[PDB]
């Protein structure tokens, strides 16, 4: 029954990832006064499936100067971690569920760094360290935000936890600036605009590349569900769609930062703000 | 009631104020820090209890601080003094382990920091060897403490496992034949840390 | 625009149907709509006692 | 607006120059220091809480609900002249 | 209980494997596998939070620093006498005597112990850390301060 | 076997350093706050606070003048030694109030209706 | 895992309980509360799926051998990695605080902990170590 | 404390040297002790419980049939 | 090669998972045997002390 | 003669003893670099941490968890300082040593 | 300069640091002073349960 | 050996208000015995009295108001023994079977 | 806090009933074990059935139903 529940979870995750990448193309097109994919299937509804099948019959490039095992292992590790994080969202009852998902998302750094070590490109090694530095820098603000969230999460028996079923079903109006910081931290983790300067998958083709992008979009959906649980009073389909629309909307209208600019932002703005909010919420919670 | 612990709160408040004062003095470009050293010596006197051995250690460290000149070195020596003072009051292997490890980390960092000239790499080499040799002795201490804790169920330092803890203590004094880390340290590290 | 509406509707429908199916499957596995609640040591002790006493009631039923 | 700030300067020599000297106060293209409480709150609501990102977001959301300029080739064609 | 005992015994294999291989990258990969497997072993004992701390600190933070240092400092010299010099037979004999036959075990005269799962309470841990062991908590903070200042002073310029 | 039902909302009343004594003097207040500690402090405590502050000012002026920064060094050193003395004096007053030190002066002043 | 003693089975005798436990369905409301067992199965299933994704283009795709197709087309990270290590340890320390209903002396002890943290952080800020110009 | 100790001399001399671990644990955690019940009370209580069972104001040992 | 290394790792893991429990079982059997010898010697000493101790 | 819990406990203790001696000896025996020596020191710390957590569960006692947190803190601090020193020494001595981080050659 | 000029220049040149320190100070001050003035202020099991039922039955 | 058991956990939670209002003396005796004596043999009569007094009360409720008790206990079972999700069933059961004997 | 206080009160009510039920079951299991031991060791010279090991304090079983491994 656990294997059945996990496969029944896995099916809409992949279907949703295909529909997310189509919806990103089409919403980005509608903001730019065009159409986006319409030809490939009726209303363009077959475009992600033909992208996946095109990459399926695409030639796998295995460079004969790299280490083949780590090269194969990097997108597998990314994909596996995304699927495991989704299972932790929906098929768990653990006491420290948010800490579990934070631990899983801290493991997601390895696919980037294994891709940087494996492929023998000069600037893949240069960009992997930058991407890892960005993700590493914003993980701390995510953790301090979780500290602020957990100060008010108590179940019926009186025990404090990070269990998702014990979270309240009303929006957390008291933590609006922390919610905004959380959303920009999600944007920084997924390497989206305005942090998309670093790429690391420059040597990958066919289904290894497809695994990289499925992992990226599934991680975006994980973080969207986490933000909707923590701040928006629950996990729902409408909230997932609205937050995804917001992320595409921000990608349509903004330019990106330099490397040192978002490093200064994450180490001089977001971390002191989350720590100061934690101290204020701890003072309130007494 | 926490009224019996004002010296601990005073220790922490003094460290918090001293870091901020050292930051403000360095924003002016002061190339000497005798005022910081005097405040460090005052802090050393203010946290030491009224025993003979405690004050012997305190007066010794006040005299030693006159041979050190940077802010970071003074901070490392103060945080090594905290371990040196509180090891004399340790009645378990928990506090024993933490005080010894704080002292080892401070010594390693000071050996790295203060070297100059052609002897810089020799000092860094001897500091690395000391750190590697210290790590396995710390592992031996933790392993046999875990053995003692499982056997007795308490924190009493009795039984056969005290022989390995004694060997840990003999390593920290440079007792032969575990003496060669100190012989390596004497050949390269500068005279003030010696 | 009107071209972006079908994909955005389909994402919602996919997640609605998938969450409904996953809910029905896990409800069949657990038989109570509070299986995902936080449980401390007392609640774990209570569930384990209930399971073992249910097994004992089954064992005693097949003897009369 | 086209105004400048000490801190929003993209380089390092000007960042070092604005935090160690008040030569930027002579330049007329800089935004002046707030003088009272309400001006400080306006400056903080500019820096924190964004509101400059939001104007661009409102424009792009208006474009999301606007008309499109795409032709459906080859069922629809462009426009040419007899001199082509 | 075959898979649980096998998962327990796998940690010793990975501990040997860290030093056995000649590739530093593969040594770090073995260490990451070992720490993940040990975090799952600690959760057999009933510890949920401390296993997550194991994962988050060692795999999430420290192994990234290891991989950056290795990838920045290791030009391939596995042929350059890392294979051509072999290993030490005296050290292997010491490992066999002390860790396989275990002539000086930690249990001493005892040879059998009953493993018992716990029930971790984080309220008890919070009470202990912030009331009963508060001086040790502050001294751990001072050690972290030593680490931060000392690294920033020792950073190569 | 069956454990005790845990009380999540009650924390133990425990200070990390335990005195291991019974008081040998009359107990006025077993748990005085900071206002209680300052309002029953003796004059010798204020005298040693002012002496420490003055010595700190003079020595800070001496050491801060070598880098031409004498006045802020004097102010900081004065505050540093003065807060050390103030913590000492408040602790002494609280120990007299709790009964661990002699408090004949304090019993005849802190109990207006329980004077005699 | 199955219980190996009569005390672990609440002193229920018989052979029906032993077989019923060994062949039980996974249940968070039965014997497997807070179990973390679905995390292992998810890893196994997802590793199977990604391996099938890796292997399949070696069968159903064209391939041509070429020597050019198989060819290539700071200290700030040390700062970030070591600072992230120390700050992650500090957040892990702060987590048992937030999971308790803390009294006031716990609050002031935690604030002393945070104060030491932010004092070291503010020293590194003031010396210009968080300005990533190099 | 839980890992540190401080030793000071009693000015009056009216303090007795004991094990500070035992004293610390007595103040911090206490010490629970029990006694065996006298057997005559056991048979008296068993007789009273048997009488309460027989007279009908006590139920059975199981809720089942 | 990659297939050789994966096969060697799988072989080492399976061989370790089957071979070490026999080492542990032999060690526990030796401890049980020595403990039973100690119990019998203690019973013999108790009988001797009862015989000449009244 | 012995139960499943006794097999589980004895297997845990045998595993951690072999882990401790593997971390102490093996990287030195195989003549590896200072980076791998620091990794093996982390293996030693992991063995001690697992022993403390096992004992804390075994006695129903809090001291093993306190020791676990402390061990993680001290081990990470020492490892970070050691890696910084390794990088500094490598940059100081690579012009004449090549194999500078290997002192067991 | 006074409090006002230095504060305005500091918040104009670096607003996030000043606002972070203000949030931290508000929390510290509320727990130190504001909370202990306005918001701060053996029965058997049967009386406790009777009180719980009495609190439940009106609402 | 004889089979000794008390009702299931949701039934125990559903009947826990009547235990202190109708079997207080057995509860007091069991608490005092467990405070005084650690060996389970030394507290056997009071343990037996408390078990039998709980089971007699369980037999009383099923004779007087079985359907209200069954729906309330099923509600407590469904929602993980959270009392705040079954106030209406609790009110109906306490109306059918009062906690203390009313109008006496 | 009100919900937690109610649940704590109910758990305090239920805890002696459960401990009593545990005690009676433990006694019955001990009786069965003593019958089995008396059947096994009847011919062994000097063996006593039912010999408690400790002298003063009762020893609970090491293992219990409520503590299980997670994975
Ligand atoms: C946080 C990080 C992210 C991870 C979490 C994510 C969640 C999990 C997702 C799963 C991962 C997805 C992708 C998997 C990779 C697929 C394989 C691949 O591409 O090739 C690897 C490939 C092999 O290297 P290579 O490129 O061919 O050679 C380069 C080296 O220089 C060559 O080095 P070398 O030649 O020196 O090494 C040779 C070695 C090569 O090792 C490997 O092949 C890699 C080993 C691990 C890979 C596991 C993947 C599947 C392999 C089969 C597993 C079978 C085990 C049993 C299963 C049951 C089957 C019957 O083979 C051996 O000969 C091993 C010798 C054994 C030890 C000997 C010492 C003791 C002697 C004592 C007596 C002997 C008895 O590179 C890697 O090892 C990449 C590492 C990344 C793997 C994931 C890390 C985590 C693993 C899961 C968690 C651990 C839990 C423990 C459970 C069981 C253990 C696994
Ligand atoms: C390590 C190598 C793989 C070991 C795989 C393994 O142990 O298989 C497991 C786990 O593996 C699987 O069952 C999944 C097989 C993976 C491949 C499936 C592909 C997707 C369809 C067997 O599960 P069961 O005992 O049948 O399930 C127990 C009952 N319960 C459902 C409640 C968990
Ligand atoms: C620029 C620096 C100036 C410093 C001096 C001025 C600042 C004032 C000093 C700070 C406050 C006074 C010192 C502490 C007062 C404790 C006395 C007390 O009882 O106060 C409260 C005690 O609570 C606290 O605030 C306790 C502080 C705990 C501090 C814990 C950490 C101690 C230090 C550990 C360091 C470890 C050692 C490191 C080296 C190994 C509660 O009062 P009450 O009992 O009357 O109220 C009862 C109410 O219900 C709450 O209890
Ligand atoms: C859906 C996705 C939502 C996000 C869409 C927009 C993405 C914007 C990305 C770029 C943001 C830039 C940014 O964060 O700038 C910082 C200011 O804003 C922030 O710091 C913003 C986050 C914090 C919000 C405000 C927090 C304080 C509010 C009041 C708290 C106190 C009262 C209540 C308790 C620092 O830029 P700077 O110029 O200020 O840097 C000072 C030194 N140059
Ligand atoms: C031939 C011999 C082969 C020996 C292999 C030994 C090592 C086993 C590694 C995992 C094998 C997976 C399948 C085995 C079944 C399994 O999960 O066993 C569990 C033991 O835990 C374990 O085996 C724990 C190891 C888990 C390592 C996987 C790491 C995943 C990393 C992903 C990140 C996770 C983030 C944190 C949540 C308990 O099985 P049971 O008895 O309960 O099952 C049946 C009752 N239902
Ligand atoms: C949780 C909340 C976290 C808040 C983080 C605050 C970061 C403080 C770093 C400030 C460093 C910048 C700096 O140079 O500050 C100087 C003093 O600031 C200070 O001394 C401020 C110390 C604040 C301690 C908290 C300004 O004065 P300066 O020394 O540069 O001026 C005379 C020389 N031109
Ligand atoms: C020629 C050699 C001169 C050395 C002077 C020795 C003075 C010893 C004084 C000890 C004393 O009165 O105890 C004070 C005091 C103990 O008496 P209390 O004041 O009642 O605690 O302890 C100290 O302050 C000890 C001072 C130790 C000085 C360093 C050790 C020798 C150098
Ligand atoms: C901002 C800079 C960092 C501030 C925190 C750094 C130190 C961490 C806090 C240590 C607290 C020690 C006990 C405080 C206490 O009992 O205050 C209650 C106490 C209650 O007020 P009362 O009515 O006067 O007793 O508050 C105070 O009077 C002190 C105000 C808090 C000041 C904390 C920092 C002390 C040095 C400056
Ligand atoms: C940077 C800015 C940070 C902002 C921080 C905001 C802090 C907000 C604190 C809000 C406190 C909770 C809201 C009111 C609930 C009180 C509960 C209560 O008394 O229950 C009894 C009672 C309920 O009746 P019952 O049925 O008897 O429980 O409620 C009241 O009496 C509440 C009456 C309204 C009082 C409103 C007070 C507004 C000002 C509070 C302080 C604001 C300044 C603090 C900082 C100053 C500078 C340091
Ligand atoms: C501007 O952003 C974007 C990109 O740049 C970042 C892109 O690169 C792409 C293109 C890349 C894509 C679509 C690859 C990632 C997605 C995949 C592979 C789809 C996953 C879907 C699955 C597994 C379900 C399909 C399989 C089915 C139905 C099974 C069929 C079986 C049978 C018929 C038997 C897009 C669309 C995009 O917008």
């Amino acid at each position: 029954m656990i294997v059945a529940s996990i496969l029944i979870l896995i099916v809409p995750v992949l279907l949703s990832v295909a529909m997310f990448t189509l919806a990103e193309r089409t919403v980005m097109a509608s903001m730019q006064r065009r159409f986006g994919p319409q030809v490939s299937g009726i209303s363009g509804l077959l475009q992600p499936f033909w992208d996946g099948l095109k990459l399926g019959v695409k030639e796998p490039v295995l460079p004969d100067s790299s280490s083949a095992g780590a090269f194969a292992a990097s997108p597998m590790i990314s994909f596996v971690l995304s699927q495991v994080a989704w299972v932790g969202i929906c098929i768990s009852d653990a006491s420290f569920q948010g800490l579990v998902i934070m631990a899983i998302s801290s493991l997601a750094v390895y696919g980037v760094m294994l891709a940087g070590w494996a492929s023998n490109s000069k600037y893949a090694f240069l960009g992997c360290l930058r991407s890892v530095a960005l993700m590493v820098s914003y993980e701390l603000s995510l953790g301090a935000a979780l500290l602020s969230i957990g100060l008010f999460v108590t179940d019926g028996t009186g025990m404090k936890c990070l269990n998702f079923a014990e979270m309240p079903t009303t929006p957390q109006y008291a933590m609006l600036p922390l919610c905004l910081i959380f959303l920009v931290c999600i944007l920084a983790e997924t390497k989206r605009d305005p942090f998309d300067l670093p790429g690391y998958n420059v040597e990958y083709s066919s289904l290894g590349f497809a695994l990289f992008f499925i992992a990226e979009y599934a991680n975006m959906a994980v973080m969207s569900a986490i933000a909707s649980i923590y701040f928006l009073g629950g996990f729902s389909a409408l909230k997932i769609t609205a937050l995804f629309f917001a992320f595409v909307w921000t990608r349509g209208t903004l330019p990106r930062y330099r490397y040192d600019q978002f490093m200064r932002l994450g180490w001089k703005a977001f971390l002191p703000l989350t720590l100061a909010f934690f101290a204020l919420h701890a003072s309130v919670a007494i | 009631a926490a009224a019996a612990a004002m010296i601990e709160l005073d220790l922490c408040f003094g460290l918090l104020l001293l870091i901020l004062f050292g930051l403000l003095s360095l924003r002016n470009g002061h190339v000497s820090l005798a005022h910081i050293r005097f405040i460090c010596q005052c802090w050393l006197v203010m946290i030491t209890p009224l025993e003979v051995q405690d004050f012997a250690l305190c007066i010794l460290t006040v005299v030693l601080l006159q041979s050190f000149h940077s802010f970071e070195a003074l901070l490392f020596l103060l945080l090594a003094y905290i371990g040196q003072l509180y090891m004399m009051h340790s009645c378990n292997l928990v506090s024993f382990y933490v005080c010894l490890e704080a002292q080892t980390l401070c010594v390693v960092v000071l050996c790295g920091l203060l070297a100059r000239g052609a002897s810089t790499s020799f000092s860094v080499e001897a500091a690395l060897k000391f750190l590697l040799l210290s790590a396995m002795v710390s592992g031996m201490a933790l392993f046999w403490f875990s053995a003692m804790y499982q056997r007795t169920g308490s924190l009493d330092m009795v039984g056969q496992e005290t022989f390995w803890i004694l060997l840990v203590m003999l390593f920290k004094l440079g007792v032969a034949p575990m003496h060669m880390w100190s012989v390596d340290l004497y050949g390269s590290i500068p005279k003030s840390l010696l | 625009g009107w071209n972006a509406l079908p994909s955005l509707v389909i994402i919602t429908g996919i997640w609605t149907a998938g969450l409904f199916a996953l809910d029905k499957v896990q409800m069949f596995r657990e038989n109570k709509p509070a299986w995902a609640n936080n449980k401390d040591g007392w609640q774990k002790a209570l569930y384990r006692r209930d399971w073992y006493l249910q097994r004992e009631e089954e064992t005693l039923a097949m003897a009369k | 607006g086209t105004e400048r700030r000490p801190g929003e300067s993209g380089a390092w020599k000007q960042i070092e120059r604005q935090r160690y000297a008040s030569d930027w106060e002579n330049d007329p293209t800089f935004k002046r220091t707030p003088k009272n409480l309400a001006e400080v709150l306006d400056d903080s609501a500019s820096m924190l809480l964004l509101t400059d990102v939001w104007r661009g977001m409102a424009y792009t959301l208006g474009a999301f609900f606007d008309k499109k300029v795409t032709i459906m080739y080859p069922f629809e064609k462009g426009q040419l002249s007899p001199r082509f | 209980m075959f898979f649980e005992n096998s998962a327990i015994l796998l940690c010793a294999l990975l501990s040997i494997a860290v030093g056995y291989t000649k590739s530093p990258f593969m040594s770090l990969m073995y260490s990451v596998m070992l720490f993940i497997n040990s975090s799952f072993v600690l959760m057999m004992l009933g510890f949920e939070f401390l296993a997550l701390v194991n994962l988050l600190v060692y795999v999430g933070a420290l192994a990234v620093l290891f991989l950056f240092v290795i990838m920045l400092l290791e030009i391939p010299a596995t042929e350059l006498r890392a294979y051509s010099r072999g290993w030490s037979t005296l050290g292997i004999f010491v490992f066999i005597i002390n860790g396989v036959f275990q002539i000086t075990p930690s249990m001493g005269p005892r040879g059998i112990i009953t493993g018992l799962p716990g029930a971790e309470s984080i309220t008890n841990l919070g009470h202990a850390l912030y009331l009963y062991f508060a001086d040790l908590l502050i001294l751990n903070s001072l050690v972290l301060t030593v680490a931060l200042f000392g690294r920033f002073a020792i950073a190569p310029v | 076997t069956w454990p005790e039902p845990p009380n999540y909302y009650e924390a133990p009343k425990h200070g990390f350093k335990v005195t291991l004594e019974n008081p040998t003097f009359p107990i006025i207040n077993p748990d005085p706050n900071i206002t209680d500690a300052v309002t029953n402090m003796r004059s010798e405590n204020w005298g040693v606070v002012a002496g420490l502050a003055g010595l700190g000012y003079v020595a800070g002026y001496y050491f801060g003048a070598k880098v031409h920064w004498a006045k802020p060094t004097a102010l900081f050193t004065s505050i540093f030694l003065g807060k050390s003395g103030l913590l000492w004096g408040m602790s002494d007053s609280a120990h007299r109030l709790m009964g661990f030190k002699e408090n004949s002066k304090e019993v005849a002043a802190n109990l207006p209706h329980v004077m005699q | 895992y199955n219980a190996w003693s009569p005390a672990q089975r609440y002193f229920v005798e018989g052979d029906h309980v032993v077989t019923a436990e060994a062949s039980r369905t996974f249940q968070f409301t039965g014997l497997d509360s807070g179990s973390f067992y679905p995390y292992v199965i998810a890893t196994v299933i997802a590793t199977a799926i990604s391996t099938v994704f890796i292997v399949a283009p070696l069968v159903i795709a064209p391939s041509r051998v070429d020597l050019d197709k198989s060819s290539a087309y700071s200290v700030s990270f040390y700062l970030v990695s070591i600072m992230y290590l120390l700050f992650d340890i500090e957040i892990a320390y702060l987590f048992p605080y937030a999971m308790t209903h803390a009294s006031l002396p716990m609050y002031w002890t935690m604030n002393l902990f945070l104060a030491i943290l932010v004092a070291g952080f503010a020293y590194e800020w003031g010396m210009g170590a968080l300005e990533w110009r190099e | 404390t839980a890992g540190f100790v401080w030793r000071e001399v009693d000015p009056t001399g009216q303090a007795k040297n004991r094990n500070h671990t035992y004293m610390y644990n007595l103040k911090t955690f206490g010490h629970r002790s029990y006694t065996r019940r006298d057997p005559s009370e056991l048979q008296a209580a068993a007789t009273s419980v048997e009488a309460r069972v027989k007279s009908g104001e006590l139920g059975g040992l199981s809720p089942l049939a | 090669g990659l297939i050789r290394n994966i096969a060697t790792f799988a072989t080492a893991v399976v061989g370790w998972s089957v071979g070490i429990p026999f080492v542990v079982q032999a060690r526990m059997n030796g401890y049980v045997e020595r403990n039973l010898a100690t119990y019998d010697a203690a019973q013999r000493q108790k009988a001797e002390e009862a015989a000449i101790g009244g | 003669y012995y139960t499943e819990g006794e097999i589980f406990g004895t297997t845990f203790m045998y595993t951690t003893n072999m882990m401790f001696w593997a971390g102490i000896v093996g990287a030195v025996a195989f003549r590896r670099n200072l980076i791998i020596l620091l990794l093996s020191a982390e293996t030693v710390m992991l063995a001690c941490n697992m022993n403390f957590l096992f004992t804390a569960a075994y006695l129903n006692d809090i001291t093993g968890a306190i020791m676990s947190i402390t061990i993680t803190t001290i081990a990470a601090c020492e490892t970070a300082i050691g890696l910084a020193l390794c990088v500094a020494y490598f940059h100081m001595r690579s012009a004449t040593d090549v194999e500078a981080l290997n002192m067991l050659k | 300069m006074s409090l006002g000029e230095a504060f305005r220049t500091a918040v104009y040149k670096e607003p996030v640091m000043v606002w972070s320190l203000m949030i931290y100070g508000v929390g510290i001050s509320y727990a130190a002073f504001v909370k202990p003035s306005m918001i701060e202020p053996p029965p058997s099991l049967k009386e406790v349960m009777a009180g719980i039922q009495a609190k439940l039955n009106n609402k | 050996s004889n089979t000794v058991r008390v009702p299931y956990s949701h039934e125990l939670y559903a009947m826990s208000r009547h235990v202190v209002f109708r079997a207080e003396k057995e509860h007091k005796a069991a608490v005092e015995c467990k405070g005084k004596h650690d060996w389970p043999e030394d507290c056997k009569p009071e343990s037996e009295a408390l078990v039998r007094a709980t089971n007699k009360l369980y037999k009383e409720i099923m004779e007087k108001s079985p359907e209200e008790f069954k729906e309330y206990a099923q509600c407590l079972d469904w929602y993980g023994l959270r009392f705040s999700r079954c106030r209406d069933k609790q009110t109906a059961f306490e109306k059918a079977f009062p906690i203390v004997d009313a109008k006496k | 806090r009100f919900e937690a206080d109610e649940i704590l009160t109910v758990r305090k009510i239920v805890h002696p009933v459960l401990q009593a039920e545990w005690d009676l079951r433990y006694l019955e299991h001990l009786k069965r074990e003593r019958e089995e031991e008396a059947k096994v060791m009847k011919n062994v010279p000097g063996w006593k059935v039912g010999e408690s090991t400790t002298r003063h304090r009762w020893l609970a079983p090491l293992e219990s139903w409520d503590k299980r491994p997670l994975v």
